[PDB]
């Protein structure tokens, strides 16, 4: 899982899936955005929030042997730490999951 | 059944008509179709076209 | 000048509040002066202000419609990619009613908007204001709170907001019912629906009709095959030129009607289904399953499947007891339910496929190991033929596509030499 606070506007670094890993955390109207970068290079820009849908979409970026992100649930700055969470998946259970999505 | 033919029975009053529906030689004829009119005495008649 | 481009290859970026406020600031003091007076107060403040809000609403708003064509999206843009496709949207009504019951006083008028509650608490609504005859019965019209598809149990009502000597809210069988929708689809089953679909249009001929027959009740096993040439591939397949052929297995078929439907499911709109050469699995009938026409507004259609040829198999064991006490209608019970395939790993006695012992004492040595076992042979004759002689017996007898083993407990015996 991923630590989290209850912020409308946030930023964590973090190491994990042997690469380094940055994601930026922001309401817009009423849906959630996220922004994801890899080894400091810029992957996604302003990708909306669902429950249960991978984050990163197009093919290239998700893996070749890199993981991926999922909220269980849509997102509510004012719930994390309580009941909400965000779970990291590295390449061999995303490829699962993504086999039992269809 | 193949040659679509059905024969009443007893023979028909004057003035009396009746509907069949149902599907022959692959028509649909589910709304009530035409097929018999009552001349008198005849008992026997045919199936009409959909 | 002050500019950025925040439209990008990357996608779209959203700036923080002051930071577009201390751009618009730089903007007016280059624009005057750089000794100007920016608070909320002076009417240059004001429009600072105003030119803020404006940008960042913007700048958001279109930030918002960023990507729609992925599924993702959501609210009406979504609502119409899925509805190019097939879907339905609204769904939000309430189960409106009529002829209902009431008894009162006399030459009284119930007021509009009453409220009724039935056994698990209800909530119901009147619609119109009536009179009432000095009988004691007219007719009523309700409504509910919600916007849900609720249901009416059939008891006697209760009184919430009460008139003067007006009761028994009571129940009648005249009264029309209405199923109401109830938002039935918000945004997460409309992509359970696209999987669906894409699952529904992924398949190829063949796998479609096997995984769509597989789904229906009680059935076991299923074979299809498909010659594609005039010629025989394995079966003698020279009915037509290049037909589709189908063999269906089933533990009774409790639905006759729903194998022709599952069936007139998958149809590839240039293939018959006629096959085999009077040779193969015996057919249902003979012209026609007589399938039902459409359930969607459709004529009469026809489709055709065969079943396979029951058979009976004879078994010989010939066992060593060892040291320990194991009941021979035990054993005969781990034969048998290996032939249905009830143990993990095994599919079983299948349509089209061969027994032989060595694979009845492998199921038999794990289900129990540290024993001997001497000698098995097997046979198999058609259904209805009295008891083959000992001579007719053999270590594995080879099967044809369309044909079925069964085997039963009595049929098997067992020597405890």
């Amino acid at each position: 899982k991923i630590p989290l606070t209850a912020v409308p506007n946030q930023a964590i670094s973090f190491n994990a899936g042997s690469s380094y890993w940055k994601i930026r955390l922001y309401q817009n109207m009423d849906m959630m955005n996220a922004d994801i970068s890899r080894d400091g290079v810029i992957v996604c820009h302003g990708v909306r929030c669902f429950g249960g849908i991978p984050l990163l979409q197009y093919s290239h970026q998700y893996r070749p042997d890199y993981g991926n992100f999922v909220f269980d649930r849509d997102a509510d700055w004012t719930l994390f730490g309580d009941g909400i969470n965000l779970f990291y998946l590295d390449g061999a259970e995303f490829a699962e999951y993504q086999a039992l999505a269809t | 059944a193949q040659t679509g033919t059905v024969k009443f029975t007893q023979p028909l009053p004057t003035g009396v008509e009746a509907y069949w529906t149902g599907d022959w030689k692959g028509g649909t004829a589910a709304e009530p179709a035409r097929f018999a009119v009552g001349n008198g005495t005849q008992d026997t008649f045919t199936l009409s076209d959909p | 000048m002050a500019n950025y481009n925040y439209i990008v290859d990357t996608g779209v970026i959203v700036a923080d509040t002051a930071d577009v406020l201390s751009d618009v600031e730089a903007e007016f003091r280059a624009a005057l002066g750089a000794n100007i007076n920016l608070a909320a107060s002076t009417p240059q403040g004001s429009l600072v202000a105003a030119e803020a809000i404006a940008r960042s609403s913007v700048m958001r708003n279109e930030a918002r419609i960023a990507n729609t064509i992925n599924p993702n999206v959501s609210f009406g843009t979504f609502l119409d990619a899925i509805c190019a496709l097939m879907g339905i949207e609204r769904g939000s009504d309430l189960s409106t009613f009529g002829y209902g019951v009431q008894v009162t006083g006399r030459s009284q008028t119930r007021i509009s908007t009453g409220s009724r509650v039935q056994t698990p608490a209800g909530a119901i609504f009147t619609v119109m204001s009536d009179v009432t005859i000095p009988a004691g019965g007219v007719a009523t019209i309700d409504i509910k709170s919600q916007e849900y598809g609720n249901i009416p149990l059939p008891v006697g009502n209760l009184i919430i907001i009460d008139g003067t000597i007006g009761w028994s809210g009571a129940k009648v069988i005249a009264s029309t019912r209405v199923d109401p929708g109830s938002r039935q689809m918000s945004d997460a089953e409309l992509k359970n629906a696209r999987v669906n679909r894409l699952a529904i249009q992924g398949r190829n001929s063949t796998m479609a009709i096997k995984a769509y027959v597989s789904a229906v009740p009680n059935v076991t096993s299923v074979n299809v095959i498909e010659n594609n040439t005039g010629a025989v591939q394995v079966v003698n397949g020279v009915s037509f030129t290049l037909p589709y052929a189908v063999w269906v297995c089933v533990a009774g078929n409790p639905d006759k009607q729903a194998v022709a439907d599952a069936l007139w499911a998958a149809h590839n709109g240039g293939t018959p289904w006629d096959y085999g050469a009077t040779n193969n699995g015996v057919p249902v009938d003979g012209p026609n399953g007589v399938p039902v026409r459409d359930p969607a507004s459709g004529r009469k259609y026809v489709v055709k499947w065969t079943t396979p040829i029951m058979y009976d198999g004879y078994v010989n064991v010939t066992v060593q007891q060892g040291s320990s006490s194991v009941a021979p209608e035990a054993i005969q019970n781990a034969v048998v339910n290996y032939a249905q395939g009830k143990v993990e790993g095994e599919e079983g006695l299948v349509v089209g496929a061969s027994l032989s012992a060595f694979e009845v004492a492998g199921a038999i040595a794990r289900e129990i190991p540290g024993i001997y076992i001497k000698l098995c042979q097997v046979a198999c004759v058609a259904a209805g033929s009295p008891a083959p002689a000992p001579g007719d017996f053999t270590s594995e007898y080879v099967m044809s596509a369309f044909g079925q083993a069964t085997i039963s407990v009595g049929n098997v015996r067992v020597t405890f030499v």
